[PDB]
């Protein structure tokens, strides 16, 4: 029993984690094979960060402009190129503890383990969402530009964010590993904001399934809604859609608890409509929504304590 | 204003 | 900016789990230079679970039934001694991938990474409490005996706990790498119940200092109080009495935000007597207790954001 | 009553 904000176990990344610095600009980077994935901002200059030009910046940079630090070991840069927001270095050493390992792009709503970095020195690991409006709520100061996000699925790691900026609300921006910026956010520090954001429905559905496997089961009801009729309550609570593929989604959870998806939407608009009245479902006063039905059915037991 | 957070 | 529940990374500690066998009962190990460390329930069978004599059960076993598999190859033992609740397995092979390590014991209201696994492979991480009832709300199913809880100073791994078993309430209790019990526990199937528990109130307002150096400081009021006056009211809300040595630990974070201890403290009772009036901080309904001034002034700048 | 995680 129990039910924690859990991480994956990140040592397959942190033997990829490395420093890159290029002139008095130093972040992390990611070491995969021979090739050294970094955000471009390395090559940024103190003062030339409301408008770079990253081309311009990178044809006027040589292969040993780049110092790449594995720990103790530097290793040779041989090669780079820009892909999007972020550089691939090609070094001459292939790391010797490369993991399985694909590159990622997820949807908003999808949670992942982040592993914060300093210097090339992972300092913590945490679970995040990929919120509906794109940005993370992360913990990150600086140095930890380059930091990594991913999944763990048996044993391939599936990196799927690169950290790159903080806000001014204090949310974090990033790409994927090949450099595309998840929202409508660019690396460059001119005036940016985060769009509205809104609360992950299925998330929430799941987390109250967890709940119920759990054992706790008070804020049922009798009561059940349309997918429609929810919807209406959704909009109002500033709340995602629920979609059919979203219920289906859900099936396995509703399966194993017995409780029709669409029940448990009637319980869930109760909570929106009541609040909790000094309960707490799962040690929080708040709904969460930052645990998928995957995330519920793996770190749930089989058995739903009846 | 964003920060992109490398450090110096 | 930001503020999470952040564990610490886990790979050096993942190096270390193997999977323990005797007869039909399976769980986890930690193999450090030459001995697997693991719960002595492992001897146990399934029906001598309420009252099992376990200098009774050991002296009837040889080191070769003992079964210890380090993911693909399995390690012979070699000598098997049993210390307070643990056993120590001598193998004939010094794990390669051994940390600098420590083991300590850990006072209540300090926290720790658990990194849980199960048949000697870790599925996850997350950050835990000792409480005061010398409980952990941990998450663990059936398999999970034998995970440990950790911190990591510099490189150097100081294991603090090895998990035994899930009380009636669905908290859970465990050991020092000693195999000393944590709390009045005892590893057998008898009537337990976890004490009362309280609230960790120097974590309180280290979580409160957190929030201030991440910009935040709605909560905050003119007033302060005498040490004495704030544990009258904390005694009444079941927190647990601040004492001198608290306040002196609080002195860094103080000293940091300009916020005096006492102060603080003043802007804690009030959140007591009022409540949060449908208000949050960092991201919480609930006063969180979870996080010690080191992990604070861990994860956080050290500028506040004025 | 208690429950020894250990797993059959």
């Amino acid at each position: 029993s129990g039910f924690r904000k859990m991480a994956f176990p990140s040592g397959k990344v942190e033997g990829c984690m490395v420093q890159v610095t290029c002139g008095t600009t130093t972040l992390n980077g990611l070491w995969l094979d021979d090739v050294v994935y970094c955000p471009r901002a390395v090559i940024c200059t103190s003062e030339d960060m409301l408008n770079p030009n990253y081309e311009d910046l990178l044809i006027r940079k040589s292969n040993h402009n780049f110092l790449v630090q594995a720990g103790n070991v530097q290793l040779r840069v041989i090669g780079h190129s820009m892909q999007n927001c972020v550089l691939k270095l090609k070094v001459d050493t292939a790391n010797p503890k490369t993991p399985k390992y694909k590159f990622v792009r997820i949807q908003p709503g999808q949670t992942f383990s982040v592993l914060a970095c300093y210097n090339g020195s992972p300092s913590g690991v945490y679970q995040c969402a990929m919120r509906p409006n794109f940005t993370i709520k992360g913990s990150f100061l600086n140095g930890s530009c380059g930091s990594v996000g991913f999944n763990i699925d048996y044993d391939c790691v599936s990196f799927c964010y690169m950290h790159h900026m903080e806000l001014p609300t204090g949310v974090h921006a990033g790409t994927d590993l090949e450099g595309n910026f998840y929202g409508p956010f660019v690396d460059r520090q001119t005036a940016q904001a985060a769009g509205t954001d809104t609360t992950i429905t299925v998330n929430v559905l799941a987390w109250l399934y967890a709940a119920v496997i759990n054992g706790d089961r008070w804020f049922l009801n009798r009561f059940t809604t349309t997918l429609n009729d929810f919807n209406l309550v959704a909009m109002k609570y500033n709340y995602e859609p629920l979609t059919q593929d979203h219920v289906d989604i859900l099936g396995p959870l509703s399966a194993q608890t017995g409780i029709a998806v669409l029940d448990m939407c009637a319980s869930l608009k109760e909570l929106l409509q009541n609040g909790m009245n000094g309960r707490t479902i799962l040690g929080s006063a708040l709904l969460e929504d930052e645990f998928t039905p995957f995330d519920v059915v793996r770190q749930c037991s089989g058995v739903t304590f009846q | 204003y964003p920060k992109l957070q490398s450090s110096q």
